[PDB]
């Protein structure tokens, strides 16, 4: 069996640099060439480096200026380590053998890098829905603003409401803090005997917040 | 240095439809057979599917292949499956006898086609408590509509709102394949206490429909 575990990331301030190791097993590291990517949140995959199998470093136009895409032989890992981190950087970075013109292809799980000014947890609204107007069925929700990093992770009723849910990606605001929506619609009826709660979860800040939403 | 280009950014077709994207490279890749075809689902890491340009990987099903020449690169779908719904790159690679690089595509989604459904609309002004700190935001709701394209303007006494705003897409859902959109305004207290009427428009095709509310109204 052959696999390729990365390890590093987490949290790292502005101008700051990450470390990355890329462990291999079932396999040496020296025997093929390795690649680093990453995939910023909802962008496309983004080439960074290739180390070709003779130790020959081929990194990028933006990451010459710094990346060092180095290989150790003696723990069978290839190493990206990169400085002054910007908020571009915040991605989820991979090991790879492309696997272009090679039958051999593997890829690392993806680390997640993480470049953070400061730690904030969310302030938590709620989207009041009656006085409903779409007939039978009404719409109530959460607003998750200002926090910083990401993810937060949002349930209703603990879980045991997941029909209708919509948790919508976070937008980064003007002021560099995210914000997001979740939104559940529920019969209009229901809205003075059952009871919605939102569960926000933000860890990079241990806080989580419960929510219940009235009407009015 | 290279760059790849596929075509489109983004497609709808049906399940039992033939599939057919392409991709450009740069420059002549380095090895003829450096294409790769990686298929991604949302929240998943890449999967090659294809490789030396028209050679499938074990386990690969056979309704997919390769058919590049040259700088032009092909990957057909058969019959398109409900597991192939997703974003498909490609990767080349070209050095030369001193260089080695690859560049991946820009992506191309294979959305599921869906008959036209128009959103449900809902605005929600912004709570008590948030108004205390400062800032108002005022949500609107597109939930559950088809086609993903469409233009929601924000309206403040019957004044265009411009430059704040901000919008967020869900992805298609896993039983309808509809989409669900939100559209946040956001102004200072001061500001929306100025005002009486905040109004979303939600235009699609040849219909719009504009949800508001008077501030205080409740």
């Amino acid at each position: 069996e052959v696999q390729l575990v990365e390890s590093g990331g987490g949290l790292v301030q502005p101008g700051g640099s990450l470390r990355l190791s890329c462990t291999a097993s079932g396999f040496s590291i020296d025997s093929y060439g390795f690649s680093w990517v990453r995939q910023a949140p909802g962008k496309g995959l983004e080439h960074i480096g290739y180390l070709t199998a003779g130790g020959r470093a081929f990194y990028a136009s933006w990451a010459k200026s710094r990346s060092t895409i180095t290989r150790n032989t003696n723990e069978n890992t290839v190493t990206l380590k990169m400085n002054s981190l910007r908020a571009e950087d915040t991605a989820v970075y991979y090991c790879a053998k492309l696997g272009t013109g090679s039958r051999f292809a593997i890829w690392g799980q993806g680390t997640l890098v993480t470049v953070f000014n400061q730690i904030k947890g969310p302030s938590v609204f709620p989207l009041a829905p009656s006085k409903s107007t779409s007939g039978g069925t009404a719409a109530l929700g959460c607003l998750v603003k200002d926090y910083f990093p990401e993810p937060v992770t949002v349930s209703w009723n603990s879980g045991a409401l997941t029909s209708g849910v919509h948790t919508f990606p976070a937008v980064l605001q003007s002021s560099g803090l995210y914000s997001l929506s979740s939104v559940v619609t529920v019969p209009s009826s229901s809205l003075g005997t059952q009871t919605y709660i939102c569960n926000v979860n933000h860890k990079p800040s241990n806080t989580k917040v419960d929510k219940k939403v009235e009407p009015k | 240095d290279i760059q790849m280009t596929q075509s489109p950014s983004s497609l709808s077709a049906s399940v039992g439809d033939r599939v057919t994207i392409t991709c450009r490279a740069s420059q002549s890749v380095w090895r003829n057979k450096n294409v790769a075809w990686y298929q991604q689902k949302p929240g998943k890491a890449p999967k090659r599917l294809i490789y030396a340009i028209a050679s499938l990987y074990s386990g690969v099903p056979s309704r997919f292949s390769g058919s590049g020449s040259g700088t032009d690169f092909t990957l057909t779908i058969s019959s398109l499956q409900p597991e192939d719904f997703a974003t498909y790159y490609c990767v080349g690679h070209y050095g030369s006898e001193n260089d080695a690089y690859y560049a991946f595509g820009q992506g191309t989604k294979v959305e599921i086609k869906r008959t036209v459904a128009a959103p449900s609309v809902f605005i929600f002004p912004p709570s008590d408590e948030q108004l205390k700190s400062g800032t108002a935001s005022v949500v609107c709701l597109l939930n559950n509509f088809y086609p993903r394209e469409a233009k929601v303007s924000w309206y403040v006494d019957n004044a265009l709102q411009s430059g704040n705003s901000q919008e967020s897409v869900t992805e298609q859902d896993s039983k309808d394949s509809t989409y669900s959109l939100s559209s946040t305004l956001t102004l200072s207290k001061a500001d929306y206490e100025k005002h009486k009427v905040y109004a979303c428009e939600v235009t699609q095709g040849t219909t719009s429909v504009t949800k508001s509310f008077n501030r205080g109204e409740c």
